[PDB]
């Protein structure tokens, strides 16, 4: 998942 | 019933909540919706996620954002343990403690984007547009496609958010601020304000606007  | 998803995870992990699902009859999916009402999250130690979007969506809607040892524990104790005492505090970038979903879950009568007129302007990365809109709407702002579709009056407050970096353009976000009458910043204000569920303000936001 991409984290931000 | 209940609904799950889960962030952050691997298959063992992922197989492990599944487990949980399917002992308890809880219903567990890819893709968070209206409907989901947990978001399972890998945390460290004592609660501390990354932020993802499924991170963010979880507080937006003040859905139950628990820490992975929520399920784990549930499993070792053969049975349901309290959401409540498994809650997310905080993450890598917001702070080791800032009680973001918390507020959030409780604070459904007074959403911090109460009368706003948001517009997510130009181009994004690992985050589609609509998420972000979806996002917002979901803060009780509401959604503008372009710029000028923005409701003028005093009546309502507008506000563009950009975020810089998935530009090529030189004549690009500088110059928003010509084609309207908005203030401009960039989409971590949006994220850090739903992190915290406290409406950050926008001094430390704003981007230069050429007049
Ligand atoms: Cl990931
Ligand atoms: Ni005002």
């Amino acid at each position: 998942s991409p984290t931000f | 019933r209940m609904s799950m998803v889960v962030s952050g995870l691997t298959p063992e992990e992922f197989m492990l909540v599944y487990k949980f699902a399917r002992k308890h009859h809880i219903t567990l999916t890819n893709l968070i919706t209206e409907e989901t009402t947990h978001v399972v999250m890998k945390t460290d130690a004592e609660f501390v996620c990354e932020r993802t979007l499924k991170y963010f969506l979880g507080i937006a809607g003040g859905k139950w954002v628990v820490s992975y040892f929520w399920v784990t524990q549930s499993i070792k104790e053969r049975k349901m343990l309290n959401e409540h005492d498994f809650e997310v505090r905080g993450d890598v970038v917001n702070g080791r403690n800032h009680q973001g979903p918390k507020r959030a879950r409780e604070s459904q009568d007074r959403k911090i984007f109460r009368g706003l007129e948001i517009c997510c302007y130009g181009p994004f990365t690992n985050m589609p547009t609509d998420q972000l809109e979806w996002m917002v709407q979901l803060c009780g702002a509401s959604v503008v496609k372009e710029l000028s579709s923005f409701t003028l009056g005093t009546g309502v407050h507008p506000i563009v958010v950009v975020q810089p970096d998935a530009w090529t353009e030189d004549n690009g976000f500088h110059a928003i601020g010509q084609m309207c009458e908005a203030p401009v910043v960039t989409r971590e204000w949006v994220l850090t304000s739903v992190a915290l569920y406290q409406c950050q303000e926008l001094d430390t936001y704003l981007i230069p606007q050429i007049p």
